[PDB]
């Protein structure tokens, strides 16, 4: 049967991208040090697999944590472009999420939203770095759930 | 605990294992039980060479002893 | 076919000189030097030099190191050229293959071949001598006498590789 | 007295380098002071990597064996014992 | 009142010439630092095993709104 | 032939490692995403405009040094020679003038970058 | 039946250096008072197969600025010379027996410098040139100090075979005669493997990712595989030159599994300095290299030459 075929095979490829996410050494304010306390030891991020890597080449997931401004935004989107697929973004606080306290700003993005596509929005001002361990499992789950080659055998 | 660590340790031990066994096991099973003959000398291969017409097989590791001379 | 290895190598050999020789960047020239220098290597050491092959592949890689080095700082432009990038880098890679491929093609057909001088294509292992039995590596014997024999060889390499340290001192004391 | 009061500073400064110079000294002064340095050259002599070709027996070279376990001829005794 | 973090000097008697040489050349301070990484690789790690553990929180943590009756 | 075979099998395995590296995913290529990378701004200048180096004179050096050891590997092969008396003094007057070179650099101060 | 061992040799060195990324990231981890890996297969064991199965899955990228042939080339010299590495480790009978096998491995260790440099060039981008240029400084660093520090003890060993290492340490380890060159030979395989604190055609902190911050997926796999095979490859190398292994003919599995501890003893050394050193600067590793090993490593080369001859104690040429 080719169905029971690629459900397996979906599962083979899901269950390898969420085992091994590998966010990009990418952080904006606040929000990146309680990113930074993720990876300490009391939760150990690497534990589930995830894994910082600085190049954009060699990365899964942005993490956008903290506020995105106007001068900023061509960059992020750069380095967002620059990630192979399949990528994911997680937003993560209220600045990069819609803005936050700065949301009336001259000079702040309302949301990284507008600038690129967003898996998980994790809240917070600070979210703690539990509620955005939090987040990222629900990253996984999300990928364990997707059918890529389910919907390519149906085409 | 660290212990934890150790069963990652065994699978590489494992695995770094089996090219030294498997190379050994294989020069016996290709030359007749023996170890391969090494020839880092003209002299050593010349000898080997000439085992290879004695042994009436072709083959420079089949051994032949008394039984060959009349 | 395997009785001609000396000659495929010595024919990857001249690809490698026709590639460096058309002079394209020096990045892809030192690339075609080290092709060269290694199946060089392979040449010598099926003539029974295993020593002398691998020194000179060893030594050519630390010379081509030092080149590359030097390129990226003192031989590059905004687009460094390939040998398809350039008309007489082209023509000059095309005219070497056309003339190797010419010297191989008649060689193999006729057993021999006239190229200016006389070569004989009956393959290389003709000349090979036809009786070894020592304990030992001529090679390494020979190679070693450098420090019992070659006492005048030893002052004078040595002393010429001492100033060479004290001479490009000198001359790159701007 | 200016010996040991270099010496002293080049510890403190470059122990590496003193290091060097002394195990240096020591390659080039030990070997002609050695009583061990004269069998490095015997035992290579007695090496055989050669055949000894035999010598047309003219009749009358005493000092030189007929078979190989004869008397004549050098020994390595010397050899078993060191 | 302040002090001085890095105003010493190193004394210049044989044995702490020697002692200091020792460092230098036998790595005894980069050996000291192995040490230091050794002990932590055998102490249990601070690693709570979310989500069947929680980090420990007070009654004032300030989470999700929400809104309340009588 | 145990040598080429063995050569010819690891970098056919590095070459098939790589074909289906390029095969078997699904590619999106656009401009952006293929563009040089630099934090996130785009690069001034090209990468091939000239990158001065700073060790040039050890990179020589390295190339006059190089050439010594090729000279003295052989020494373990030189220790067999019966007349050891000039092996010997042949082999230390070769290390100690590549000693003397270094020292002449160290202290002309070829062993410092140019800054 | 030479096809069937060639293959009993890099299919073990891939899972073994698979299976080196989770040991490392595991002690590592409890070294910094973590866990690492341990969700994925219990106790972290399936954690290797999902990255690199999810590497190579991944979309790999040509940069549009990139000289493709050689940016292809690159990684596939990596690999292909990283397991040519291993054909004539005696482990203790080296699946090719060479004569010069000490020189073969120096020569195809210089070979691999050129896929550092020609995958940096081939990128076309600032990090990676300048990566790419790190491995020439640190090749001229180590490189002349690695040959003559083997040289120093081959002229105990009496020749230039891998397997008569194993002769020559029978009776003790060569540890014991040799270890002011065992510390400069360690150091200088840091240096060759580019590891910490030599870490430095990478650079992470400084460079991003250097040399390969353009390769993703597949193509950096490739990478990533060739530098850990080489980590494991020069300890037992390592093993082998001062911890000789002694060898039972009849018994040819005792030296397996004694040699194999020390490797992987040594290989877990490499992870353990990684953990408790900063970086070096790249010119303060040049520095270190020729004015304080060499000229040890000189004046050592001068002691034993001399130390057979005056103690007659030269060792066979066979
Ligand atoms: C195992 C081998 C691993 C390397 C595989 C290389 C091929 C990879 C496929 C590839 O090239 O990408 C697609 C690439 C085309 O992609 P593209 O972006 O459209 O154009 C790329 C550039 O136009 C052209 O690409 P370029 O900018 O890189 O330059 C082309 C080429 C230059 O090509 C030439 O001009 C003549 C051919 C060069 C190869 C001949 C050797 C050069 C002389 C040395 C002698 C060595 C003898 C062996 O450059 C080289 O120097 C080739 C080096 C090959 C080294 C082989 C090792 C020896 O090639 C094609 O398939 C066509
Ligand atoms: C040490 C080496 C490790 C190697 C690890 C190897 C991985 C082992 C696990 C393999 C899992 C099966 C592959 C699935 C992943 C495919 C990537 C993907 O997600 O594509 C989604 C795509 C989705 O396509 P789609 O049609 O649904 O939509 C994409 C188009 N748009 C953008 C418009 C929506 O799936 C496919 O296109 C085809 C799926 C086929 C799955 C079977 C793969 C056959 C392999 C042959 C490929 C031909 C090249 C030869 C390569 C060498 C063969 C081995
Ligand atoms: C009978 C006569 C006998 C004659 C012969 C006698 C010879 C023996 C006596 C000679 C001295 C023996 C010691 C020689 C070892 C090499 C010493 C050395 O080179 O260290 C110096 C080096 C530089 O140190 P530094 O302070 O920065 O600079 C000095 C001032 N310019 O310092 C360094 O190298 C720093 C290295 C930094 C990187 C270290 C990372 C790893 C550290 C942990 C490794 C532990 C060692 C394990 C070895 C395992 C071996 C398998
Ligand atoms: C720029 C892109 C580069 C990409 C890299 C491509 C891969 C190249 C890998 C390196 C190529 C050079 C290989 C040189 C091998 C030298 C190894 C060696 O010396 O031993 C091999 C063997 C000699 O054995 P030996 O012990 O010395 O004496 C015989 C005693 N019975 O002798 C043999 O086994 C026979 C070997 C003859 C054929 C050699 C062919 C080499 C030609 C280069 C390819
Ligand atoms: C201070 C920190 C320094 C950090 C630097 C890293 C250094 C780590 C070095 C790791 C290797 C150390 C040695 C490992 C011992 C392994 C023991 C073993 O498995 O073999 C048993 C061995 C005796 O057996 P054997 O080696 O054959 O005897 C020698 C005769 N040829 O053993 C005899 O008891
Ligand atoms: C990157 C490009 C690299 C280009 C490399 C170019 C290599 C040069 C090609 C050399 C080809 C040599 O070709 C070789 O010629 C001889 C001719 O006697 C053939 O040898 C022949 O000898 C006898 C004659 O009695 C025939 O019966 C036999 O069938 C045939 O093998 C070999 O089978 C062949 O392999
Ligand atoms: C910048 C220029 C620097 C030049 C430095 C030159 C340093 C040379 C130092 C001398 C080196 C050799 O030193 C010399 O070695 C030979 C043998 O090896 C020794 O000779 C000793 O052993 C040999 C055999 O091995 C016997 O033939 C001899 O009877 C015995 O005395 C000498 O006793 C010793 O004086
Ligand atoms: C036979 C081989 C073994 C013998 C050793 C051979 C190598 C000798 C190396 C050079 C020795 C003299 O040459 C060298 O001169 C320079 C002067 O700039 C000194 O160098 C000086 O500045 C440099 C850089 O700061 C440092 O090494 C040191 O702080 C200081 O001494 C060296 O201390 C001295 O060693
Ligand atoms: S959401 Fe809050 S904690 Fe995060 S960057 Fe903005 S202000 Fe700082």
């Amino acid at each position: 049967r080719g169905e029971y075929v690629v459900a397996k095979l979906d599962d083979l490829i899901n269950w390898a991208r969420r085992s091994s996410l590998w966010p990009m050494t990418f952080g904006l304010a606040c929000c990146a040090v309680e990113m930074m306390h993720m990876a300490a030891p009391r939760y150990d991020m690497d534990r589930f697999g995830v894994v910082f890597r600085a190049s954009p080449r060699q990365s899964d997931v942005m993490i956008v944590a903290g506020t995105l401004t106007n001068k900023m935004a061509p960059a992020l989107r750069k380095v967002y472009d620059q990630m192979p697929e399949p990528r994911y973004v997680v937003s993560m606080g209220s600045c990069a999420n819609g803005g936050g306290y700065y949301h009336y700003s001259y000079s702040v993005v309302r949301g990284c939203d507008r600038i690129v596509p967003v898996d998980i929005y994790v809240p917070g001002c600070p979210p703690t770095a539990e509620a955005l361990l939090y987040g990222i499992l629900q990253l996984q789950k999300k990928i364990k759930r997707e059918k890529r080659l389910r919907i390519w055998y149906r085409r | 605990m660290w212990f934890e660590v150790l069963p990652g340790i065994a699978v590489m031990g494992v695995c770094l294992f089996i090219p030294g066994m498997a190379t050994a096991r294989i020069h016996r099973f290709s030359n007749g039980g023996k170890e391969k003959r090494v020839a880092h000398y003209p002299y050593q291969w010349y000898l080997m060479e000439r085992d290879r017409r004695v042994s009436g097989v072709n083959r420079s590791y089949v051994s032949k002893g008394l039984e060959n001379i009349d | 076919m395997m009785l001609y290895i000396v000659f495929i190598l010595s024919v990857i050999f001249v690809m490698g000189f026709v590639g460096f020789s058309s002079k394209p960047s020096p990045i892809y020239g030192g690339l075609g030097l080290i092709v060269s220098g290694g199946v060089g290597c392979g040449i010598v050491l099926n003539f029974g030099g295993s020593f002398l092959g691998l020194m000179v592949f060893l030594i050519y890689l630390g010379g081509m190191m030092v080149v590359f080095g030097y390129t990226t700082a003192m031989a590059t432009e905004q687009y460094p050229e390939i040998w398809l990038s350039n008309k007489a880098v082209l023509g000059a890679f095309v005219t070497g293959l056309l003339m190797e491929f010419f010297m191989v093609y008649y060689v193999l057909k006729d057993k021999e071949v006239e190229v200016v001088f006389e070569f004989n294509g009956l393959g290389d292992w003709v000349i090979y001598d036809t009786g070894d039995s020592g304990f030992f590596s001529e090679e390494a014997m020979g190679i070693a006498a450098l420090y019992s024999y070659g006492t005048w060889l030893v002052i004078v390499t040595g002393w010429s590789l001492l100033i060479g340290v004290v001479v490009i001192m000198e001359i790159t004391r701007g | 007295e200016r010996v040991a009061a270099f010496l002293k500073n080049v510890w403190a400064k470059e122990p590496v380098l003193v290091a060097s110079f002394a195990i240096a000294g020591l390659a080039v002064i030990l070997p002609t002071l050695s009583p061990y340095t004269k069998y490095s050259l015997m035992i290579n002599r007695a090496t055989p990597y050669n055949y000894p070709v035999p010598l047309r027996d003219d009749g009358n070279m005493p000092d030189v064996p007929s078979h190989p376990q004869d008397p004549q001829g050098p020994s390595l005794e010397w050899l078993k014992r060191l | 009142t302040y002090k001085y973090v890095n105003l010493r000097e190193p004394s210049m008697d044989m044995k702490s010439v020697t002692d200091r040489a020792a460092q230098t050349l036998l790595w005894t301070e980069l050996i000291r630092g192995l040490g230091m990484t050794l002990s932590y690789l055998f102490r249990e790690p601070a690693t709570i095993n979310y989500p069947f553990e929680k980090g420990p929180l007070s009654p004032r943590f300030r989470g999700e709104h929400a809104l309340r009756r009588y | 032939m145990n040598l080429m075979l063995a050569l010819l099998t690891n970098f056919t395995l590095a070459t098939l490692l790589v074909i289906i590296a390029f095969w078997l995913p699904q590619l999106n290529v656009y401009s952006e995403k293929t563009s040089p990378y630099e934090c996130g701004f785009d690069p001034m200048g090209s990468a091939r405009l000239p990158f001065s180096m700073k060790f040039f004179l050890v990179a020589i050096t390295f190339l006059l040094f190089d050439l010594e050891i090729a000279l003295l590997l052989p020494l373990p092969w030189a220790s067999q020679t019966a007349n050891l008396n000039t092996m010997l003094t042949m082999a230390l007057f070769l290390i100690i003038l590549l000693a003397v070179s270094l020292a002449y650099e160290w202290t002309q101060k070829g062993l410092e970058w140019t800054e | 039946m030479f096809m069937i061992n060639i293959l009993m040799l890099i299919i073990p060195i891939l899972l073994a250096v698979a299976f080196l990324t989770l040991v490392e990231r595991k002690v590592l981890g409890y070294m910094q008072l973590r866990k690492g890996p341990n969700v994925v297969g219990p106790y972290g064991l399936l954690q290797p197969i999902a990255d690199a199965i999810k590497l190579f899955i991944k979309e790999p990228l040509r940069p549009a600025t990139s000289s493709a042939s050689m940016f292809i080339l690159a990684p596939i010299m990596a690999l292909g010379l990283a397991l040519t590495m291993w054909i004539p480790l005696p482990m203790p009978y080296p699946l090719i027996n060479m004569n010069l096998g000490v020189l073969f491995m120096l020569a195809m260790s210089s070979l691999a410098v050129y896929s550092i440099l020609w995958s940096g060039w081939a990128s076309n981008s600032k990090y990676a040139l300048i990566g790419a240029l790190r491995a020439v400084a640190q090749t001229i660093s180590y490189e002349v100090t690695l040959a003559i520090i083997l040289l120093s003890v081959l002229l105990m060993s009496g020749s230039f075979t891998l397997s008569t290492l194993i002769t020559t340490q029978e009776q003790m380890w060569l540890i014991l005669p040799a270890w002011p060159l065992a510390m400069m030979w360690f150091i200088s395989t840091l240096a060759e493997t580019n590891r910490a604190p030599f870490d430095l055609t990478e650079g992470e902190s400084e460079l991003v990712s250097g040399f390969n911050v353009e390769y993703a997926a597949g193509p950096f796999a490739l990478f990533f595989m060739a530098e850990y095979a080489n980590i494991i490859m020069m300890n037992i190398f390592t093993a082998i030159l001062f911890l000789g292994t002694s060898h039972n003919p009849h018994m040819p599995e005792l030296y397996t599994i004694n040699f194999t501890i020390k490797s992987l003893l040594l290989t877990m050394s490499f992870l353990w300095i990684r953990a408790s050193y900063p970086r070096f600067r790249y010119d303060q590793l040049m520095h270190l290299l020729w004015k304080n090993f060499l000229p040890l490593t000189l004046a050592l080369c001068m002691w034993h030459v001399s130390l057979p001859i005056l103690t007659s104690g030269i060792p066979p040429q066979t």
